[PDB]
């Protein structure tokens, strides 16, 4: 099915480190750092917090600049529910849409209809059910979200733990109560049985939200996530950071290489 | 180690019903259906009467139980001393302590307790428990729904904790009360260090093999009783069996 | 006085006191092995009538003892002028004064009082409480309530025992009882006056339970039984050989209903 | 076993005074007024400190270094390890990063430090592979009220269990919410299984010695916040040192400066 | 007993006022006023309560300075609870302990163990049962606590009439009743009834808090204190006002007295 092929689009995401960034200069930077995409927005979740007003989709010319500034696939946020924000972003031809939660709710009851879209979307989740729930509605990739624009990994760690652990509930349970359990979350019952023959998440599901050190990266990814998000730039130095980030997740699993790649980074956000 | 020695004696009431029994007279009914042990029983309800103890051991071959109140530990020292072959420490008598349970490693005797939870079953275990009947009602409602939702509690809780990450599992353990390192055996064999044995509301054939399908090791029970005693006890042998309980079921009596 | 009266009382340990309304009775008991009867004989509740007090004095050569209502010191002496051993001020009679017990201190004869915790127990003693039973359910046969009060003050003594000096002031305050019983009690390592137990006594069972956990003795109301005579000579053995189960299976072997 | 040899590197501490420092300058300052050991730290999210000004900080002393772990941060302990400190101090003072689970301490080499209000909690630290205690009141205040309260709240309950009936553990045990194992092993040797400092408040001699004579292993210290850091590290120094001896706590306390 | 020794030692004070200091030149003032004796403390309390921070035992150089200038008694404070404060007080060689309650409480919930010194305690309280519990802990004097650091007398006279109140109602009250008397104010039977026979405090007991004029302290006598303490340096002139409060405690039952002695003061606090 066309789901099936923006599914596996995402596949080569896995292991990978997306980066915000605001002009071109920056999106350079991210992938001469290693970043396995760059998500344009004229604001980081720091600044829209600390700032307030709309956050909307970014202005398609600044969008067009950082897709012709460098190589690696290219995602735009619309907001929620603005599936006339996503027909823009589509028509402008980005890699990903990411219908996001950071930037200002524009529906409060639904999400957009993602189907209706050849290109494949990221929505946010914060538990099992609403990833589910997300999935049924298109979305071809998960990314479990924690506060923005914090630099605190807490909520991400909480909700990393919530869906992961309810997944591995899942796997393990009596066929029979399943369908009960599918009404708590509040989720498709086809995709939760098919989530707990896989074992896992049905698409790639990454980490967001207070990701600021490269401990923080490769916690994400002990803990089971495919890759973050990186709202670097309100750091010290983003380069060497945004280095640090991309080699801690990809060598999530040896302390010698995090503790080089954490040395003498300067000042974190 | 003398636990592993009472935790393996409950093990050969595997596969069994446990009748109550209140005279040598239903005692030997029970026996003659097959129940592979019975439970002496006789306002304030105690500890039977050591007589009556004594006359239902020699009225039967099959092992004898008998009820002491919970945190009574002299009853449990007295059905010792008349040897009997279990204490169930019983919440269906009643409580003579509300906040301790008896220290049940004091004893020879192997123990059961009651629960409806699986932290409830793990502490009782911790005491000394050698056996653990999963409860519902305690009055005889003849309903097993309670009995249904605590073996659905216990056998659920087991099955999470079998596949947690091991680093959760500190706090699951404090979430429900238990001592961690039954917690972590719990996980380990993926079921309760102990013998389980539904109880509470089983009236009929169908009731006691929906104990058994359920995952549980045995069931207790409390117009014509030699005919449905051993219609239970044929059910929950044959608890796979449809066609079985289903001869079983037929014309049993009122119920 | 005090500490006379204190000995008075030391006598009774390992004894179980028995009710009784009628000379018979305290016959039946004493000839149970009682250490000592009560006299006793909805509506009001009081003390007993001084003649049944003195037909039942007079029919027994063990202690006797008599109930007077919380806080009635005027049955007490009474009571007292009657030459009985001993008076206990029972909240099973109908509370006579809601605010103040009695004044036990301006008595010769030795006091009981209730308790329920070892505030309450260390209050009754101050009063002047030669003797202080922990009471828990009167009249129903469950013990329940007496294992809880017995475990709170044996429990609330061991915390004392080894608590730090210090902060044994506060300690004190908590338990609305007296600093110099307090330390007196942390001294001794126990209650620093004989300590029964009482409520819903009704098996051997029962009464070995209450010595296990550290009474030194207990009060029965056995007649409420199927056979009172044996009934009583088993917990009065169960108090005796409180350790000894072989001996309990025997006592409570066939006793009838209880 | 592994554990208890991580017990027994925290033994090595007894007595001591460990002395929080953010640059070299201070940790020699802290070794110089006699610091057991020295604790690598630097609103705002809190988290581990720069490996590079951890390298240099156990490049000035030869005490033992401590450094702080977010709590639930098992990766920061991690990195912590394999640079080579010596104690990890899974601190709430840092911005928790778990709030349900702790780190699991038992998978690592080096032996972890962590807080605790009361006993219970305190237990299911060590049953969770903490091999020191650190009893916290209050961070940052120079009020030991709360650390006051905590010590005797340990303490407290330690007392209580020493001496409390066998068949009332079980009850204990499940009210602390805490490991019977524990419980009953605390109940033996009559004190904590571990080696137990207290945190929080200390500001002068005095109070050092008091958290001394209630019964404390030891303190930390949060110094350089006072008039005269040197001085007042060696006073509360020697007032760890000789806390039962009055003419001795008034001969280092006298002249200290602003506090 | 050597708590009747530390009992008696208080006894000296009776018709004094108890001034604090916070260096020499203030103690000779207070001495040189007629003072009782002075209290060393690096801050009054109208300073802690306008300042805030951690009020703690004051440096031992300023006490020792303090307790060499002056030849009447000298006091010092000591944390509620903080033991070791006592300690080093003591070796430092003063005449009196204050655990005071001005200072930041060090120990919720359980005062100093006072019968461990050889050196006499005085004890803050602002009921009778507060009062007969500090003595049970050893307090050989007790001053009943209005507020401190306002200028403002009204809790001062709540508290005396208080411990006076109850004393009197004690002292005519039904022998039998006293036990529940003693249960209500949650304070040893031994020391109510010592109470009871003596018909008043079994210690020295000096007034505290809000004292800033004349009429003040006298009223505070008046109302049958033995003495009062001020907290008379916050004033306009701290000498003529020290001396003024001095005469007034010693000429309490005066009007004529009182009226000379208030006469051109100058501003109080």
């Amino acid at each position: 099915s066309p789901f099936s092929v923006k599914v596996g689009l995402a596949q080569m995401l896995r292991g990978g480190v997306i980066m915000d960034v605001v002009n071109a200069e920056q999106a350079r930077i991210a992938e001469e750092a290693g970043a396995c995409a760059v998500m344009a927005l004229e604001r980081v979740p720091a600044d829209i917090r600390a700032q307030g007003g709309v956050a909307r989709m970014s202005d398609p010319q600044m969008i067009k600049e950082i897709k012709q500034a460098v190589t690696i696939p290219v995602m735009a946020k619309a907001r929620i529910g603005h599936f006339v924000e996503a027909q823009i972003l589509e028509a402008i031809g980005i890699d990903y849409i990411d219908e996001s939660e950071v930037l200002t709710l524009a529906d409060e009851d639904h999400h957009i209809n993602k189907h209706n879209f050849r290109i494949p979307f990221v929505c946010g989740c914060r538990n099992l059910g609403e990833a589910l729930r997300r999935i049924r509605e298109g979305a071809a990739m998960i990314r479990t979200k924690g506060e923005a624009g914090t630099g605190n990994i807490i909520e991400a760690v909480r909700h990393v733990r919530s869906v992961n652990g309810d997944i591995r509930v899942l796997r393990n349970m009596d066929d029979d109560e399943v369908f009960t359990f599918a009404k708590k979350l509040a989720a498709p019952y086809d995709l939760v049985m098919q989530t707990k023959q896989l074992g896992r998440l049905p698409v790639v599901q990454f980490a967001a939200g207070g990701v600021a050190t490269p401990a923080d990266a490769a916690l994400m990814m002990q803990l089971g996530c495919d890759g973050v998000f990186v709202g670097i730039f309100k750091s010290g130095d983003p380069a060497r950071r945004a280095r640090a980030i991309v080699q801690a997740v990809t060598h999530y699993s040896d302390p010698e290489m995090l503790v080089e790649v954490s040395c003498g980074l300067g000042e974190a956000m | 180690h003398p636990f592993s020695v009472k935790v393996g004696l409950a093990q050969v009431l595997r596969g069994g019903a446990i009748v109550e029994v209140s005279s040598v007279n239903q005692a030997k009914l029970a026996e003659s259906a097959g129940a592979c042990s019975v439970i002496v029983s006789d306002g304030v309800r105690r500890m039977p009467d050591p007589v009556l103890i004594k006359e239902v051991k020699r009225a039967v071959s099959v092992p004898v139980m008998a009820r002491a109140r919970v945190g009574h530990f002299v009853e449990a020292q007295i059905l010792e001393s008349l040897a009997v072959d279990y204490i169930d420490e019983s919440e269906i008598i009643s409580v003579a302590d509300d906040d301790h349970f008896i220290n049940k490693h004091n004893f020879r005797s192997p123990f059961i307790c009651g629960c409806r939870d699986t932290g409830e079953a793990l502490r009782r275990i911790r005491e000394g428990a050698a056996m653990i009947r999963i409860q519902g009602d305690l009055t005889a409602t003849g309903n097993i729904a309670e009995t249904v939702k605590n073996v659905r509690s216990l056998m659920g809780e087991v099955r999470v904790l079998n596949n947690m990450d091991d680093d959760e599992v500190f706090t699951f353990a404090k979430k429900i009360s238990a001592p961690y390192d039954l917690v972590a055996q719990t996980k380990q064999m993926g079921r309760v260090p102990v013998v389980q044995f539904a109880s509470g509301g089983i009236t009929t054939p169908a009731d006691a093999a929906l104990m058994m399908q359920l995952g549980c090791d045995g069931v207790f029970v409390g117009p014509d009783p030699f005919k449905k005693l051993r219609s239970i006890v044929q059910a929950v042998q044959h608890y796979n069996d449809p066609h079985v309980l289903a001869e079983m079921s037929s014309g049993l009596e009122n119920a």
